């Protein structure tokens, strides 16, 4: 739970299986794992909802990391390949869980939605408010320390 | 006027001998009217206009084609006449000697928006001199 | 309002009347109310006049620090609320368009001041005036000057 | 206009219907709120003007 | 302005004033045709029921109207054509070389090239008729007369098009009214001062 | 320095404004209000708002201390809010009504002049109903035919309510009057359906007993404002009442109201009808 | 029918699908302002009055 | 050191910085982001990444040189653009 | 602070609130409160002299017979 | 504790008369008394001033003397005149502050526990600043530093007490610190903004300059931590701009077109009205 939940980590399954997977195979006792991922059928049903789950928990992290990732990384680091990759993303876009515009002939893609100029400039503003309450802020606080400082 | 139609007709056109004739018709109220060199200029520069507004038209036209139709009929003269309407200015054609490239336009920068109001806010100067005028106007007796 | 007044006794209407002495400034903006001249103070003897002691150490000391806006000069607020703001003013002087284009087929010949006087409309060339106009262009370039002047400083 | 608004801060004016001129500068009238309102009259307007 | 006050079906006699209400309605076709080219015009004149009838009465009229709404050139075409020679046996021939055909298909081809920005020549051409050659003379005419906002590679044979966006488009009105407003307001200005 | 003290005197204020309607503009400079708790008096009108929405009996606002003309509030159904803009809402249609006709067709003679034909109302020479009063009991619904119509020709439909009317607003009832009469002109195509006439409003047999001198004034305002209307406009005007006995003769005389029509029981057949339609 | 936001770049043989930003219309708003506040004005006041 | 000047954080330029592989670039960004070293847009085409910081430390005040030189560069830009409009704006504040 | 009804809301700056007793004003709104907690036919409470919304309160009927 | 402070407009004045009126035979330069008010929200404000005769000694800075008995008189008339108003802070004029702050915050704490010093410079304009606010921080200079006594500044704010604008507004009635004349008075607003960064941004410039010396203390601890964000927060890439060429550059070119222009028009329209008016007079009077 402590390396799977946050962190944003590169939940890599194949790596995962032995990393974390020794529940399949012996643990303490075992026995609710063998039930779940242990199973023949429902067992491999629930490996490959593990294998899809960190595939779009995968994909979750790297868009609010990465901007435009190359596709051929996106699909090795979703351990599968180009047009099973673009498929997940299209599940997740259809979702609406992720802002995701992908150019299919260059196969690039992009997480930040285009920037109005209107609040792209009241942002600027905002920045801008921000270094001027900095400047007042520094300004007292270094006035003040000199006036103790040249208290001698 | 009529004349003068055929003449702005024959300028889109291209072609030379139509308005020749017509000018050797009458062509004698443009030497009384002072413009007949000029006239003759237009009647050979009538390719460069032509070559302003096709360039305009196409986007990457081959110089045989120019050549084809504004009545060159020479490769190496469609390259000489693109050169010169480059080194004019004019127009934005250039000149890739391997098959007659021109490049396209392209959207809108810092500038392209600011050039009308930088051309066009006189209007407050317009404004002052008309007041001033006024000033200058308002007599009351 | 801080009116002053004195109450009097019955000696000071049977003398001379109105206590106010041969001076010529307490007759300066010296309009008592209705109230208080049906009553009998500031009828009575005088309504006082008022001053401010604006002392410098004082009046200085409260223009310069109390009515403060120092660095607040240099807000840019490019489109915060300004697109939207455009769009109304851009609706603002279409009403302003018809305005003027009633104006101008009113325009009678008949000394156009005679027309205007009894089919007033508060127009654009009449009371929605240049000033008007004038604050919206003053508000566009004091706009643009402060995010010009930050983007040259932007360096 | 402004002294016009600090004369409407009293309300500015107060309608009222006339009835009774009296021929000492006096005038009955009836406001709304309340009724007559026996008053002198205006100098502007004479007796004989109501 | 003839459509906008010319829809109006309330005809002062059944068939009478324009020889028909039948001749009336082909005048409406040809105006609305002229006016504008696909936009709610399903809900300004397709949603008519009296024009859906007069269209199941004249068929060939239905057909270069039916032609034109679903935008297929390989029908479209032809009918124009037959729409032209129609008008030509008409007194109302005004439009002679400028409104018959030419402006209809600005339109067509302003339709067909927006909402795409590089279609073939040689394709273009037979999902518009015949003749390549034809086609390209055609757009090489119209992009001279001014309209069809689009370039010609002829090297690569390629309708490059140039669709302003909204801003751009947009953009360009306002500098040619300012154009025409500041020679409006520069003969005011001479109308002053003198 | 002429400049910064024109741009300084405009300051006006103007925030905390108060309700009190104007009267009417007698002049420039001079004017006459009546504030909400009455009081009516004299003021002085400023240049600042005029004409553009200085109508004659419109709610307007004043100063908190110095109830001088300041602003005038545009909207007027929302005043009193008896209902508001029924229109641009298909609620029920047309002849998705059950009671078929009753008769229907003095209603749709009472919408032709919604339905356009004022101008064929001129030159053949008719003239037009103005004041359709339906004096049924809830049978037929009494207001299925004014949901309907305002939507079969879109038209404005207000509920009014006389049952509400009739309160201490007995004084503003006037004024509420002239509000939804002019939001009534302010849309030709309207409506105004009033409702519970009978026990409430205008008895004419039993005795003014207290505040019913106050609904006859209301009454009488109500009729004032329908003879000032005088068909200026294509806007109708419907009551619908279940008994129209001890309703007022100045609204029974024709030339004010003249449509009665009568809207009886389910009418076996129709009940059938009625009871298809809608189940 | 303007349904959709794209271009159908067939050289390419691909549709560019692009955002278009609609808050834009003050363009618009402003060429119709131009329009019937200059037309409707200069020429009949100054066609009036030729003279002056 | 580089107030965005230099905010193109190419992969060469970090195995410059960090003598890292190209695969680990990835999870040292990854890490930086979460401790609050760079803020920035990571990206793969062109590997840029934009360059905020939100956890100052210790700046070597023996290096405190190179931000005063930035801080006085502001100040004298600043002055020049004032000095600028003032010069283009004496014909009102003159 | 006196009781009064939104009789309109007329905008997000300036309000109508009608007293339960005549009169009715065009006030503005308490800071904290926001448009969506004052809403229009709902109770409220203005300053007693500045005359501006001070709090919103919840409203009561009772029929108080036989019950 | 308190989050912040706002100082109202109604306090400053009293305590720069009280100081004038108590400095004419007491020359300490050292007036000290206290200010009440409210905390609410964290959010302290002050609304009444109250000074005392102070004597200070440089021998330690632990010579003094009050009137106690007469402040708390005077803090209970206050309570009972207004109930709403309680002690928020004790000021000392003198700017340079001295080393029995502490003890007279030590001692006055009782009337307040979150106790606040308030400088007034009197004499002093230097750019706008009226007074001053500290807090007493004891508690550990820092994660790796010595004891200190660390007195920082609370954010101050001046506030907008109701009623007094027009007050203001008559006793100046000739300066008008309103945006009266819109464009030149924002130009005015530009100026002094400029002015005022210019001012602080050189005094920040020789604060660096003077810690680079080293001949005072250095504060890095916050300095670098509050100024390198400052300084490396991306405000100089253009390629937004490149992205926003059209960053209002559409709203310019329309308010050329349609406030100028219009200017303009309205302007021709005068004259010619004037001109016709003119003409017609000079034809029309014989
Ligand atoms: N199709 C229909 N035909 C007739 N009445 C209907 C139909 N649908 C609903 N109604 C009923 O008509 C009623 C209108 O009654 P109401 O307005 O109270 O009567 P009145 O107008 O006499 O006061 C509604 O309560 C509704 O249930």
């Amino acid at each position: 739970l402590l390396k799977l939940f946050t962190t944003m980590e590169l939940m890599r399954w194949s790596t995962l299986v032995e990393d974390y997977g020794m529940e399949l195979r012996k643990g303490s006792l075992e026995s609710p794992a063998t039930d779940v991922f242990g199973s023949t059928e429902e067992g491999e049903k629930r490996w490959k909802d593990l294998k899809n789950r960190v595939v779009e928990h995968n994909i979750r992290i790297m868009a609010k990391y990465y901007t435009r990732i190359t596709m051929k990384r996106m699909a090795q680091l979703l351990d599968l390949s180009v047009d099973e990759s673009e498929a997940f993303l299209s599940n997740l876009v259809v979702n609406k869980t992720i802002f995701a515009k992908v150019d299919r002939l260059a196969g690039i893609i992009n997480f930040q939605r285009p920037k109005d100029p209107n609040n792209l400039l009241n942002d600027w503003s905002q920045k801008l408010n921000s270094l001027m309450s900095l400047v007042n802020k520094t300004t007292h606080l270094i006035a003040k320390e000199e006036m103790i400082h040249n208290l001698q | 006027l009529m004349p003068y139609f055929l003449l702005t007709q024959a300028v889109r056109t291209g072609n030379l001998a139509k308005f020749n004739q017509v000018l050797d018709q009458f062509g004698e109220k443009f030497q009384a009217d002072g413009t007949y060199t000029l006239i003759i200029r237009l009647r050979h520069n009538v390719i460069k206009t032509g070559v302003r507004m096709i360039s305009l038209s196409y986007s990457r036209i081959s110089l045989a084609d120019i050549a084809q139709k504004l009545q060159l009929d020479s490769p190496e003269d469609a390259e000489f006449i693109v050169a010169k309407a480059i080194r004019d200015g004019v127009i934005e054609a250039s000149i890739n000697h391997e098959k007659g490239y021109v490049q396209s336009k392209e959207m809108i920068d810092i500038y392209s928006t600011r050039e009308p109001q930088l051309a066009f806010h006189q209007r407050i100067s317009f404004c002052l001199d008309i007041h001033n005028m006024s000033v200058k106007a308002m007599r009351f007796p | 309002v801080i009116d002053a007044f004195r109450l009097i006794n019955a000696n000071m209407m049977v003398l001379g009347h109105e206590p106010r002495q041969t001076t010529s400034n307490l007759g300066h903006l010296n309009k008592p109310s209705i109230q208080a001249l049906i009553h009998g103070l500031n009828r009575h003897y005088y309504s006082i006049t008022i001053n401010y002691r604006k002392n410098e150490l004082e009046q200085k000391m409260l223009l310069n620090l109390h009515k403060k806006s120092w660095m607040e000069g240099l807000t840019l607020q490019d489109y915060s609320e300004h697109c939207k703001h455009n769009e109304s003013v851009v609706k603002e002087m279409l009403e302003l368009a018809k305005n003027y284009n009633k104006a101008v087929e009113e325009e009678d010949k008949m000394t156009p001041e005679q027309l205007a006087i009894k089919n007033v409309g508060k127009q654009d060339p009449k009371r929605h005036l240049e000033e008007h106009v004038d604050v919206l262009m003053t508000s566009n370039i004091v706009q643009c000057l402060a995010a010009m002047l930050d983007t040259v400083v932007f360096k | 206009l402004r002294e016009e608004l600090q004369l409407l801060q009293e309300q500015g004016s107060y309608v009222g219907e006339v009835v009774r001129a009296m021929d000492k500068k006096k005038v009955l009238v009836k406001v709304h709120p309340e009724g007559k309102f026996v008053v002198d009259v205006d100098k502007n307007i004479d007796i004989n003007d109501v | 302005q003839a459509a906008e006050l010319f829809l109006d079906t309330v005809s002062t006699f059944t068939s009478y004033e324009l020889m028909d209400y039948k001749t009336f309605v082909t005048y409406t076709v040809y105006v609305s045709m002229i006016a504008l080219e696909r936009p709610d015009l399903r809900e300004k004149v397709i949603k008519g029921a009296e024009i859906l009838e007069v269209l199941h009465s004249l068929p060939a009229v239905r057909q270069y109207l039916f032609s034109l709404y679903e935008c297929r050139y390989s029908v479209f075409f032809q009918s124009l054509a037959v729409v032209e020679q129609e008008m030509k046996k008409d007194w109302l021939f005004a439009p002679h070389y400028r409104y018959y055909v030419r402006e209809m298909r600005i339109h067509a081809y302003s339709q067909l090239l927006e909402s795409y920005r590089s279609l073939t020549l040689g394709y273009m051409a037979e999902a518009f008729g015949v003749g390549v050659e034809f086609i390209d003379q055609e757009l090489s005419r119209f992009i001279a007369a001014g309209r069809l906002h689009c370039k010609i590679d002829k090297v690569n044979e390629i309708v490059e098009t140039n669709r302003p966006d909204s801003k751009n488009w947009q953009y360009q009105e306002t500098i040619k009214k300012g154009d025409l407003l500041l020679n409006r307001v520069q003969k005011l200005s001479r109308v002053i001062n003198m | 320095e002429f400049l910064h003290a024109q741009e300084e005197v405009k300051r006006i204020q103007s925030i905390p404004l108060v309700i009190g309607q104007f009267l009417e503009a007698v002049d420039q400079n001079t004017a006459i209000v009546g504030s909400t708790t009455g009081s009516n008096y004299y003021v002085r009108i400023l240049s600042t708002i005029d004409r553009e929405l200085l109508k004659p009996n419109a709610s307007v606002a004043l100063h908190k201390h110095s109830n001088a003309l300041v602003d005038v509030l545009p909207p007027e159904a929302d005043s009193s809010i008896m209902m508001l803009t029924s229109d641009q809402k298909p609620d029920v249609m047309y002849a998705d009504i059950g009671g078929m006709d009753i008769q229907k067709q003095e209603v749709r003679e009472a919408v032709e002049l919604p339905l356009t034909h004022f101008e064929l109302y001129k030159q053949i020479g008719i003239d037009p109903p103005r004041g359709v009063l339906m004096y049924g009991p809830p049978g037929c619904g009494k207001t299925m035919l004014a949901k309907a119509v305002a939507h079969h020709t879109t038209a404005a439909f207000i509920r009014v309510v006389g049952s509400e009317f009739v309160q201490k607003y007995l004084g503003e009832g006037p004024r509420m009057v002239r509000d939804v009469f002019r939001l009534a002109k302010e849309n030709a195509p309207a409506i105004i359906f009033i409702d519970e006439i009978d026990a409430i409003a205008t008895k004419r047999f039993d005795a003014q007993t207290g505040a019913d001198r106050e609904v006859q004034r209301i009454l009488l305002e109500l009729l004032n404002q329908m003879d000032g209307f005088d068909q200026n406009v294509n806007v109708k005007v419907i009551m619908a009442t279940n008994r129209a006995d001890t309703l007022d003769p100045a609204l029974l005389r024709p030339g004010r109201l003249d449509r009665k029509i009568e809207f009886p029981l389910p009418d076996r057949r129709q009940k059938r009808l009625i009871f298809s339609t809608i189940t | 029918d303007k349904k959709f936001h794209g271009i159908l770049d067939q050289g390419e043989g691909v549709l560019i699908i692009f955002d278009e930003p609609p808050v834009d219309k003050t363009y618009e708003a402003a060429l119709e302002t131009i329009q019937n506040m200059s037309k409707v004005v200069d020429s009949l006041y100054n066609k009036a009055k030729k003279l002056t | 050191t580089r107030p965005a000047n230099h905010r193109q954080l190419t992969f060469e330029e970090i195995a410059k910085s960090a003598k890292i592989t190209v695969n680990e670039v990835e999870l040292l960004v990854m890490k930086a982001l979460s401790v609050g070293l760079v803020k920035g847009s990571i990206d793969e085409v062109d590997k840029r990444v934009h360059m905020t910081w939100v956890q100052p430390r210790v700046l070597d005040l023996q290096q405190i040189k190179g931000m005063k030189d930035r801080l006085e560069f502001w100040c004298t830009d600043v002055k020049s653009m004032e000095m600028l409009v003032e010069h283009q704006a004496h014909d009102i504040l003159t | 602070q006196i009781v009064g009804e939104v009789l309109k809301q007329l905008t997000e700056e300036k309000f109508i609130v009608k007293a339960t007793n005549g009169p009715r004003y065009v006030v503005g709104c308490r800071r904290q409160l926001d448009k969506s907690k004052l809403k229009p036919g709902t109770r409220v409470a203005l300053d007693m002299t500045t005359l501006t919304i001070m709090r919103y309160l919840p409203r009561e009927v009772d029929p108080l017979v036989y019950n | 504790a308190v989050q912040k402070v706002v100082v109202h407009p109604l306090v400053l004045l009293s305590v720069v008369d009280h100081f004038n009126r108590i400095g004419k035979v007491g020359n300490q330069k050292r007036v000290v008394g206290v200010l009440l008010g409210s905390w609410q929200k964290k959010v302290l404000d002050v609304s009444n001033s109250f000074a005392v005769p102070f004597d200070e000694d440089d021998k330690d800075d632990s010579v003094w003397f009050l009137d106690h008995d007469y402040l708390e008189n005077m803090y209970g008339m206050f309570k009972k005149v207004n109930a709403r108003e309680r002690i928020v802070g004790w000021y000392h004029t003198g700017p340079k502050l001295h080393k029995n702050d502490i003890a007279i915050n030590e001692l006055m704490k009782r009337y307040c526990p979150n106790s606040v010093l308030v400088i007034i410079d009197v004499k002093p304009k230097d750019l706008g600043l009226p007074t001053e606010a500290y807090i007493s921080v004891e508690e550990v200079h820092d994660d790796g530093t010595p004891t200190s006594k660390t007195f920082e500044h609370v954010t101050s704010e001046i506030g907008a007490e109701e009623a007094e604008e027009v007050g203001v507004e008559h006793l100046l009635r000739d300066i008008k610190d309103t945006t009266v004349g819109t464009l030149s008075q924002r130009i005015t607003n530009q100026v002094h903004g400029l002015k005022g960064l210019n001012s602080k941004l050189l005094d920040i410039r020789s604060y660096l300059e003077k810690v680079a010396t080293g001949k005072l203390p250095i504060n890095h601890q916050i300095i670098y931590q509050l100024q390198d964000v400052f300084n490396l927060l991306p405000d100089v890439s253009l390629q937004e701009f490149v992205k926003a060429f059209y960053l209002k550059t559409n709203d310019q070119m329309v308010v050329v077109y349609l406030a100028s222009l219009i200017r303009s028009v309205v302007a021709l329209h005068n004259l010619i009205n004037n001109k016709i008016a003119n003409r017609d007079a000079e034809k029309k009077e014989g």
